[PDB]
RNA sequence: CGCAAGACGGACCAGAGCGAAAGCAUUUGCCAAGAAUGUUUUCAUUAAUCAAGAACGAAAGUCGGAGGUUCGAAGACGAUCAGAUACCGUCGUAGUUCCGACCAUAAACGAUGCCGACUGGCGAUGCGGCGGCGUUAUUCCCAUGACCCGCCGGGCAGCUUCCGGGAAACCAAAGUCUUUGGGUUCCGGGGGGAGUAUGGUUGCAAAGCUGAAACUUAAAGGAAUUGACGGAAGGGCACCACC
RNA sequence: CCCCAUGAACGAGGAAUUCCCAGUAAGUGCGGGUCAUAAGCUUGCGUUGAUUAAGUCCCUGCCCUUUGUACACACCGCCCG
């Protein structure tokens, strides 16, 4: 957990990479390159219940740990990338995607990005459940 | 009876219809017969805004948006309560709700 | 459904009078 | 609280304040013992609601009309107004001012007096 | 949480929630900047101008 | 991976873009030390930079991210070359709307080097003049001719030209500029850009050609 | 970060277009085809509707090959439920894809034959043509494109109402109908029994077409109105309701 | 009704459920009614005297509008193999 050889001038930056889906949470802190990473925390990690996996409260738990382990090493900015679900899926924020960023930003990280990635399809392959769809 | 004089949704001069998938039934409607809402909203919904915006290391940055269509049928849409029923006399309007 | 589903048993069941007629020939 | 005053109350009261609108006050007391002696009331209760509200009426009443009750005074001014208003006559300054095509007009009236033109731009909307 | 305890006072009252209009929202300003404020949900009977105290400000509520 | 403490065995490093922006100290990263088989920096080549314009150039607008790939390491020093631009989403999506009409056309194409290029752009019809209309719509046959020439732009300035004046048209973006006016007649249009450029094929490293680009 | 395979053309895409109907959305090229409009060109009644007969005709299915990601009848499990061969979750064969042959059916619905004439208003939209005071784009132009204003054809629709019709719902056609007759094809006769029985005909198969009677019954059905009911929606209320 | 003797269950109550918002709940006594003899009942009266709410439509139920219906013996309805 050694520091970088400047950052008393300037901020160093990490990569957040959130992912939101639902039942679950992801938050998973990386270099700017993203071929290493450091620490990764889920919201099903926090609290077992199987359903409390995505929650608000158990994604700003998360992230109240990942912003110290951040701080640790020497990371202090963060760029976000998030990510709602996509793969031919409902591509729409989890409960605990809202909270996260509120969380981390006061625990004391500056932003330096936040944007929109989602592997959205052009027209692709058929979505499971049937003509009919699910009807429960 | 008729309850309508569209039928489902403007079907004109044409016979086949390409589908579309609901976003939540994960049905299989036509096109044109599903309600069509795009929707608009901020990253962290302007509601941490102020908290956000005052801490980063740009003096200026005014937060990108999130876009997304979603494409309800004919049950999903009641049900979340995008429509409801209305009056035989007051069926007919083709205006969008007052913004 | 109801209709359609009238309209199969008698299906199944004109199918085995065939059936019996063709095996006793 | 509740209770909003019921309809016998309010159309009585406009008749008592149209009538003898010179002979109330602002006053409760003054205007309760007004009611008692200018017409019947068949009880006591009943007098000192219809009093309270010919109070309330008569407040407004000297800041302009109130619709359905009309004191003589508001229809002496009314009329006054009606009569002829403070206002100039004229009309509206005794020039006429004109556009290519009103001219046209009046041409085909078979007159042609006290000229003038302002001249106009395409063209409807953009 | 475990950080020190904190107090919070009323700038406003919202309107009366929950399942039978058991729980309270309300608006309260940090008391101790007025340019942060978050909505609470408070189960006692408030009024204007009182003080919390809150556990927490980590939580941030708009509803139940 | 399972031991203790592994970000005590990385070692930290810098990485520096080409001398085509104010501002050319990208940022720092960290690849783990050199072992009796694997090496630092020949697993610190390789790697994407996902990085916003205005971060380096300092005078322009966000939108429009580039790729850098590390080529070469040379001394604690990591050195860029181009890889292909993208675009946001937002910007992107934020122009589409209904009541107009998408046009888009791509073209292979060749530097003066072995660089290989495949270039995509895009224009979008205009809210014409102060129209009554209440939609602006262009024909087939319209689009056709407006498709031809934004792939005889976007061929004739790319198979002249080296790589690096390639990258130095984009980064101003003077090429979607070019054709807006080009097409002009035909449909007035607002609005073009480049919404993406990928490389496909490259020569070798050219080590004397790398250093020329960083001084 | 790179690679492979098959599938598929989102957002732009709408009471918009084209097609005889079924249907038809990434680029570019090639091949043939067609409508509308323009026309002081040509032919001189060459037409309309149609037994026999003919072409095309979704999805599923059958036969023989190729291919096989994704989804998925069948099938095997896990739950829920008194039970649960179901809804829900996981896995998964046939099939889904393509090539070569068959199969002729659908709420193949506008539940509204085709051709022709006459009878209100208004604003739009797609295509062609015509006119014009205006702006804008390029060489200042002309040629031309974009917008603006108006007109004439034919096309998809809407709005409007004491034209008239209809049992009513509604409809510028479902109108011009006891004041009953423009041309012509197909088809109906209380509800069941029954698209069954039977013979014919077609098909490899699955089935399609044609298609009864005995016997039974006084109702079946359409539109509209008033109530009641709703594990429908929106308002409001009670310590015989709750907190 | 009185006197002396005799001296049981019961150690605060399972599943459920009732009633109540100010001199109110609860504690506590007295008069009337029935009455030859007799209130653990009912009907009135004082005295002592809190907690908790100032709401909501969640449950139970009721009023109004809109909508759907093969129901009108009115969903405790009707109807299928």
């Amino acid at each position: 957990s050694l520091g970088p050889q400047v950052a008393e001038g300037e901020n160093v930056f990490g990569v957040c990479h959130i992912f939101a889906s639902f039942n679950d949470t992801f938050v998973h802190v990386t270099d700017l390159s993203g071929k290493e990473t450091i620490c990764r925390v889920t919201g099903g990690m926090k609290v077992k219940a199987d359903r409390d996996e995505s929650s608000p409260y158990a994604a700003m738990l998360a992230a109240q740990d990942v912003a110290q382990r951040c701080k640790e090493l020497g990371i202090t900015a963060l760029h976000i990338k998030l990510r709602a679900t996509g793969g031919n899926r409902t591509k729409t924020p989890g409960p605990g995607a809202q909270s996260a960023l509120r969380a981390l930003a006061r625990s004391g990280m500056k932003i330096g990005r936040i944007e929109d990635v989602t592997p959205i399809p052009s027209d692709s392959t058929r979505r499971k459940g049937g003509r009919r769809g699910r009807r429960l | 009876t008729k309850k309508r004089r569209n039928n489902g949704r403007a079907k004109k001069g044409r016979g086949h219809v390409q589908p579309i998938r609901c976003t939540n039934c994960a049905c299989c409607v036509p096109k044109d017969k599903a309600i069509k809402k795009f929707v608009i909203r901020n990253i962290v919904e302007a509601a941490a805004v102020r908290d956000i915006s005052e801490v980063s290391v740009f003096d200026a940055y005014v937060l990108p948006k999130l876009y997304v269509k979603l494409h309800y049928c004919v049950s999903c849409a009641i049900h979340s309560k995008v429509v409801r029923n209305r009056s035989r006399e007051a069926r007919k309007d083709r205006t969008p709700p007052p913004r | 459904m109801r209709a359609k589903w009238r309209k199969k048993r008698m299906r199944r069941l004109k199918r085995k009078r065939r059936k019996m007629r063709q095996r006793s020939k | 609280m509740g209770r909003v005053r019921t309809k016998t109350v309010k159309k009585a009261a406009r008749v008592i304040i149209e009538k003898y609108y010179t002979r109330l006050g602002n006053d409760f007391h003054t205007n309760k013992r007004v009611c008692e002696e200018i017409a019947i009331i068949p009880s006591k209760k009943l007098r000192n609601k219809i009093a309270g509200y010919v109070t309330h009426l008569m407040k407004r009443i000297q800041r302009g009309p109130v619709r359905g009750i009309s004191i003589k005074l508001q229809e002496e001014e009314r009329e006054r107004r009606d009569n002829y208003v403070p206002e100039v006559s004229a009309l509206d300054q005794e020039i006429i001012e004109v556009d290519p095509d009103t001219k046209e007009m009046l041409k085909l009236l078979d007159f042609g007096s006290l000229s003038n033109l302002q001249v106009t731009q395409p063209t409807v909307g953009m | 949480r475990v950080q020190p305890i904190k107090l919070a006072r009323v700038t406003k009252v919202l309107g009366r929630t929950g399942s039978q209009g058991q729980c309270t929202q309300v608006r309260v300003e940090f008391m101790d900047d007025t340019s942060r404020s978050i909505i609470r949900n408070v189960k006692g009977p408030v009024r204007e101008g009182d003080v919390l105290t809150l556990l927490e400000s980590e939580r941030e509520a708009r509803r139940l | 991976k399972k031991v203790v403490d592994p970000f005590s065995k990385k070692d930290w490093y810098d990485v520096k873009a080409p001398a085509m922006f104010n501002i050319r100290n990208i940022g720092k990263t960290l690849v783990t030390r050199t072992q009796g088989t694997k090496i630092a920096s020949d697993g610190l080549k390789g790697r994407v930079f996902e990085v916003s314009l205005a971060d380096l150039q300092n005078d322009e607008v966000a939108f429009r991210k580039f790729k850098l790939i590390t080529e070469d390491v040379q001394g604690k020093n990591c050195l860029t070359n181009f890889h292909g631009m993208d675009l946001t989403r937002d910007k992107m999506c934020s122009m589409v709307k209904k009541w107009q009409t998408m046009i888009e056309a791509h073209v292979d194409v060749k530097t003066t080097d072995g660089y290989l290029l495949h270039l995509f752009c895009v224009g979008f019809t205009k809210k014409c003049n102060n129209q009554i209309r209440k939609t602006s719509y262009a024909q087939h046959q319209q689009v056709r001719q407006i498709r031809k020439k934004m792939m005889e732009i976007m061929t004739r300035e790319v198979q002249t030209n080296d790589l690096k004046e390639v990258v130095n048209k984009l980064i101003p973006d003077s090429i979607g500029k070019d054709i807006e006016k080009a097409c002009q007649s035909i449909y007035p249009l607002h609005d073009v850009f480049v919404r993406k450029v990928k490389m496909l094929k490259k020569p070798k490293f050219e080590l004397g050609k790398l250093m020329e680009l960083h001084g």
